RNA sequence: AUAUACCGCCAUCUUCAGCAAACCCUGAUGAAGGCUACAAAGUAAGCGCAAGUACCCACGUAAAGACGUUAGGUCAAGGUGUAGCCC
C-alpha cells in the first residue's frame, strides 16, 4: 500500500486541510505547487540551490512563527524578489506579527542576498476541508 | 461542654447534611463477607488509623447521653434496637460508649 | 386564565359525551353485512386470538360476529374521531396492493397520511435519524390490513406499540390482534368491505375536523363579546 | 545538521509507537506507555537562553511613552527566570501525577456498582437528571475474524432508575469501553419498567420465579430490615427505590439472567388494590406491633361481595423446603444472618 | 543491539470490493445476527471501488486501490524510543 504524503482515514474526527487531503498523484491535477520558480524548467539552472533555499525557509518560518502557521507556505520567486505567503492564525498580538515580519524579512534578505517580502493572511482557525 | 450544638451548626450540615454521620463510611477488608467484629479502636496512643470510623474521624462528635440527636443516628427508628458495630462501622471502643450513652 | 377555559370548553367537553361525533349513524349491522364484513378465512387459517370474535364456521369458512364488529367498530370510529378532533396525525397503513391506490387517495382526501409501500426498518423506532430530531410521529395509526404480504403481522404493529402510538386495525380471522389498541373484527379482503372501512374512517375524520372548527369559531365569537 | 531535523509531531508519532504490529493484537505484555508532552506549552516567543529583551516581542514596545531599546537580562536576573520556568514545569508534572480517588464498587478492581451519572440529554431537550446509572457487568467478549483473527469488544450491562419506581436496564456493545457505557445507559431509559412498591419501601408480596436457569426468591420485609440481597439486586433495588427486601439467588448466577429475571418478577406483582378489585373483598392487614387492630389497606372500587372467601381446611400450596427447614430451626449455616454493613 | 518499540517509504493478497462511525431492530435483552422489489428490519456519514484526471478518444494503458493480513522489508536513507560504548 502506498504511504507517501497520504493522510489516512480515521474515525471521522481528524480535520485535514485541502493541502493535506490530496495524495501526490493529485499534484498538478487538483492541487498546485507550494513553490514556483524557473529552476525546474527545461534549460534552466540552479534547481538544486532553489530547493535548498525552499527547505530552509519552510523550517525557518515554522520555528519563527511557532504555533501560528495554519497551512503550508507558498513560495514565489520573480526575478531576484522572494515572496513568502503564509496563512497564519489570529492568536498572537498584532505587535508580535509586525515584529516578526520586520525581523524575518530583514534577516532573510541578508541571508540569501535578495529582497524578501513576507505576506501574512490571517484566519480565525485552521480551514478544514474534510474530516477523515 | 455543649456537644448538642455541633449538630445544629452550619459546619455539621455542610459535612453530613441530613444523613447519618456513618452514611458514607466503608470498611476496608478482604473478601465479600467482612469480619464479624470491627477494629478494637481507631485511636491508639493518640494516633489515628488510616480509615477512622464515623465517630473517631470527626473529633467534634462527642458521644454523650445528652447529645441525643447523635445517639438517635445509631438506633433503628422502626425497631428501637441499637445497630451492631459492623452496621455503621464504628470501632468496638466507640460502640460500647454509644451503647452506654444510649442506655 | 384563558387557557384553562379553552382546554375545558374545547378539549375536555367532547370527552364527557359517549358519542360526541355521532359515529353510530355511519354504519349498521345490515350495512356491514351487505359489505361482506362477516366473511372470514377458512378454518385452517384461523388465528387463535381471533376465536372470541368468530360467530362460527359455515362449511369450513369462518364467520365474523358482526354484533361484536359493530361494538368494536363503534369504539374505533369514536377513538379515531376524537383524535382527529384534537388535530392528531393519523397514519393509514396497509400492504394489500389491491387497495394501495384507494387507501392513498382516502388519506389525501381527509387530510391525513398513508403508508402503503414497503415498510423500511425503523420508520417509527428510528424516525429521528431517518427524518430529523424534530420530526413529529403519528398520534394514531390505522391498519386497514394488519398482515404483510407474507401473511405475518405488519412490522408497524409491534413498532407502533414500542413508540406508544395507539393503533386501530381491521383484524381478519387469520390476524393477531393482541397488540392492536382498538381492533375491529372484519373482512379485510373483499373490495366492498375495504371500501366501506375507508368511507367510515374518512367520514369520521372529516366530521371531527369540521366539528373542531365549529367549536373554536363559536368559542372566539363569544369571547370578543 | 539543521536539515535532518523533524517536527514535534513526527518525533512524537515515532517515539510513542502508538501504531505498529505490537499494538495490532496486543502482542506485547506492556503496561506503562510513554505519553507525549507538549514542549511548546509554557514557552514564550522571544525568550531564549541568552536572556535578551526584544522590544515588541517579549517585552513591551513602549515604556514611559518612549520606544524601548534592545536589552539583556543580567546573569543573576536570568538565573531566576530559568529557575521560575523549572518550578512552573515541575508544577505541571506534579499535578498530572496527582489524581482524584475513584469510589469503588463491589470490589476495588470491579466495574460493578459504579455510578455512570445521569443519561445524556436527548436531542429534543429531553433530560434525565433524576435518573442514576449503575454498572452491573463489564465483559471482554471476543469474536474470530478472517483477517484480524481474535477481535476484542466490550459488553456492558447497566441499570438506570430514578429511585421512585421507574427503572430499566440495557446491554451495551462497542470496541471501546466508554462507548459501551454511553450506549447502555442511554438505551436503558427507553426501556424503563415501573415497579410498584408497598408503602414506597418494599415489594407487595413474596416473589418466587425462575428465569431460564436462575432462581430468585424475594420476600416482603418490614421497615428497617434493609436490603439483604445479592449485591446486584441491592444495586437494582436502590435504583427502583426498594429499601427493605430479602432475596436469595439459586441456580445459575448469571448477571443478565438475574437482572432480566429480577425485573420480570418485580413487574408482575399484584398490588393490594388489584387484589381487592379482582376478588371484590377488603384487603385487611394484621400487624403484631399493632395487635389485633384490623388495618384495611385496600377496598374494591366496584361492588363488595357478600359471600366470604371459602376457608380451605388445608391449603394445597407448594412449600419451599428452605423456608420450612428454617422455620423449624433445622437450617444451620455459618454464613446466614452474618453482621454486615448497612445496605 | 532491538524493524518483536517506531516515524518514514514499501512488499503482499489487490489480476480484490470491501471497511465503518452513529443509531435502530431480532435473538426471552447470550456469544452473535439484520435479506427476499408482486420485498419480510434495517438507516447508514465517511473511506475504497466507481466517477473524474494523465497519455492519442468515450477504447486501452497508466495512475489509483480502503480497512486489515504476513510482529512481512528496512534502526545501514534520514529521524528516533529503550539499552549499551565514551583513551
Ligand atoms: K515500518
Ligand atoms: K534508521
Ligand atoms: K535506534
Ligand atoms: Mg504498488
Ligand atoms: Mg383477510
Ligand atoms: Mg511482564
Ligand atoms: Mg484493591
Ligand atoms: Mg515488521
Ligand atoms: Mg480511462
Ligand atoms: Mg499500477
Ligand atoms: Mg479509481
Ligand atoms: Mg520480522
Ligand atoms: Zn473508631
Amino acid at each position: 500500500k502506498n504511504r507517501a504524503a497520504r493522510v489516512r482515514v480515521s474515525k471521522g474526527d481528524k480535520p485535514v486541510t485541502y493541502e493535506e487531503a490530496h495524495a501526490p498523484h493529485y499534484i498538478a491535477h487538483r492541487k498546485g505547487w507550494l513553490s514556483l520558480h524557473t529552476g525546474n524548467l527545461d534549460g534552466e539552472d540552479h534547481a538544486a540551490e532553489r530547493t535548498v533555499e525552499d527547505v530552509f525557509l519552510r523550517k525557518f518560518m515554522w520555528g519563527t512563527f511557532p504555533g501560528c502557521l495554519a497551512d503550508q507556505l507558498v513560495l514565489k520567486r520573480r526575478g531576484n524578489q522572494l515572496e513568502i505567503c503564509a496563512v497564519v492564525l489570529r492568536q498572537l498580538s498584532p505587535h508580535k506579527y509586525y515584529f516578526l515580519v520586520g525581523y524575518s524579512e530583514t534577516l532573510l534578505s541578508y541571508f540569501y542576498k535578495c529582497p524578501v517580502r513576507l505576506h501574512l493572511q490571517t484566519v480565525p482557525s485552521k480551514v478544514v476541508y474534510k474530516y477523515l | 461542654d455543649e456537644p448538642w450544638k455541633y449538630l445544629e451548626s452550619e459546619e455539621y450540615q455542610e459535612r453530613y447534611g441530613s444523613r447519618p454521620v456513618w452514611a458514607d463510611y466503608r470498611r476496608n477488608h478482604k473478601g465479600g463477607v467482612p469480619p464479624q467484629r470491627t477494629r478494637k479502636t481507631c485511636i491508639r496512643r493518640n494516633k489515628v488509623v488510616g480509615n477512622p470510623c464515623p465517630i473517631c474521624r470527626d473529633h467534634k462528635l462527642h458521644v454523650d447521653f445528652r447529645n441525643v440527636k447523635l445517639l438517635e443516628q445509631f438506633v433503628c427508628a422502626h425497631t428501637g434496637i441499637i445497630f451492631y458495630a459492623p452496621y455503621t462501622g464504628v470501632c468496638v471502643k466507640q460502640h460500647k460508649r454509644l451503647t452506654q450513652a444510649i442506655q | 386564565e384563558d387557557s384553562t377555559d379553552f382546554n375545558d370548553k374545547i378539549l375536555n367537553e367532547p370527552l364527557k359525551h359517549s358519542d360526541f361525533f355521532n359515529v353510530k349513524e355511519l354504519f349498521s349491522v345490515r350495512s356491514l353485512f351487505d359489505a361482506r364484513v362477516h366473511l372470514g378465512h377458512k378454518a385452517g387459517c384461523r388465528h387463535r386470538f381471533m376465536e372470541p370474535y368468530i360467530f362460527g364456521s359455515r362449511l369450513d369458512h369462518d364467520i365474523i360476529d358482526l354484533e361484536q364488529t359493530a361494538t368494536h367498530l363503534q369504539l374505533a370510529l369514536n377513538f379515531t374521531a376524537h383524535m382527529a378532533y384534537r388535530k392528531g396525525i393519523i397514519l393509514f397503513i396497509s400492504r394489500n396492493r389491491q387497495f394501495s391506490y384507494l387507501i392513498e387517495n382516502m388519506a389525501r382526501d381527509c387530510g391525513e397520511y398513508a403508508h402503503t409501500r414497503y415498510f423500511r426498518g425503523g420508520m417509527l423506532t428510528n424516525a429521528r435519524l431517518l427524518f430529523g430530531p424534530t420530526v413529529r410521529l403519528p398520534d394514531l395509526i390505522i391498519f386497514l390490513h394488519t398482515l404483510n404480504n407474507i401473511f405475518e403481522p405488519h412490522v408497524a404493529v409491534r413498532d407502533a406499540a414500542k413508540m406508544n402510538i395507539p393503533t386501530v386495525g381491521i383484524v381478519d380471522t387469520n390476524c393477531n390482534p393482541c397488540l392492536i389498541t382498538y381492533p375491529v373484527p372484519g373482512n379485510d379482503d373483499s373490495p366492498l368491505a375495504v371500501h366501506l372501512y375507508c368511507r367510515l374512517f374518512q367520514t369520521a375524520i372529516t366530521r371531527a375536523k369540521e366539528k373542531r372548527q365549529q367549536v373554536e369559531a363559536l368559542y372566539r365569537l363569544q369571547g370578543q363579546k | 545538521s539543521f536539515f535532518t531535523k523533524l517536527t514535534a509531531d513526527e518525533l512524537w508519532k515515532g517515539a510513542l509507537a502508538e501504531t505498529g504490529a505490537g499494538a495490532k493484537k496486543g502482542r506485547g505484555k506492556r503496561t506503562k506507555k510513554k505519553k507525549r508532552k507538549d514542549l511548546n506549552r509554557g514557552q514564550i516567543i522571544g525568550e531564549g537562553r541568552y536572556g535578551f529583551l526584544w522590544p515588541g516581542l517579549n517585552v513591551p514596545l513602549m515604556k514611559n511613552g518612549a520606544v524601548q531599546t534592545i536589552a539583556q537580562r543580567s546573569k543573576e536576573e536570568q538565573e531566576k527566570v530559568e529557575a521560575d520556568m523549572i518550578q512552573q514545569r515541575e508544577e505541571w508534572d506534579r499535578k498530572k501525577k496527582m489524581k482524584v480517588k475513584r469510589e469503588r464498587g463491589w470490589s476495588g478492581n470491579s466495574w460493578g456498582g459504579i455510578s455512570l451519572g445521569p443519561p445524556d440529554p436527548g436531542p429534543c431537550g429531553e433530560t434525565y437528571e433524576d435518573f442514576d446509572t449503575r454498572i452491573l457487568e463489564v465483559r471482554n467478549v471476543f469474536t474470530m475474524t478472517a483477517k484480524e483473527g481474535r477481535k476484542k469488544s466490550i459488553r456492558v450491562l447497566v441499570a438506570v432508575g430514578n429511585g421512585k419506581g421507574a427503572a430499566g436496564f440495557s446491554i451495551g456493545k462497542a470496541t471501546d469501553r466508554m462507548d459501551a457505557f454511553r450506549k447502555a445507559k442511554n438505551r436503558a431509559v427507553h426501556h424503563l419498567h415501573y415497579i410498584e412498591r408497598y408503602e414506597d419501601h418494599t415489594i407487595f408480596h413474596d416473589i418466587s420465579l425462575r428465569f431460564k436457569r436462575t432462581h430468585i426468591k424475594m420476600k416482603k420485609q418490614p421497615k428497617g430490615y434493609g436490603l439483604r440481597c445479592h449485591r446486584a439486586i441491592i444495586t437494582i433495588c436502590r435504583l427502583i427505590g426498594i429499601k427493605d427486601m430479602y432475596a436469595k439467588v439459586s441456580g445459575s448466577i448469571n448477571m443478565l439472567s438475574l437482572t432480566q429475571g429480577l425485573f420480570r418478577g418485580l413487574s408482575r406483582q399484584e398490588t393490594h388494590q388489584q387484589l381487592a378489585d379482582k376478588k371484590g373483598l377488603h384487603v385487611v392487614e394484621i400487624r403484631e406491633e399493632c395487635g389485633p387492630l384490623p388495618i384495611v389497606v385496600a377496598s374494591p372500587r366496584g361492588p363488595l361481595r357478600k359471600d366470604p372467601e371459602p376457608e380451605d381446611e388445608v391449603p394445597d400450596v407448594k412449600l419451599d423446603w428452605e423456608d420450612v427447614k428454617t422455620a423449624q430451626g433445622m437450617k444451620r449455616s455459618v454464613w446466614s444472618n452474618l453482621k454486615r454493613a448497612a445496605t
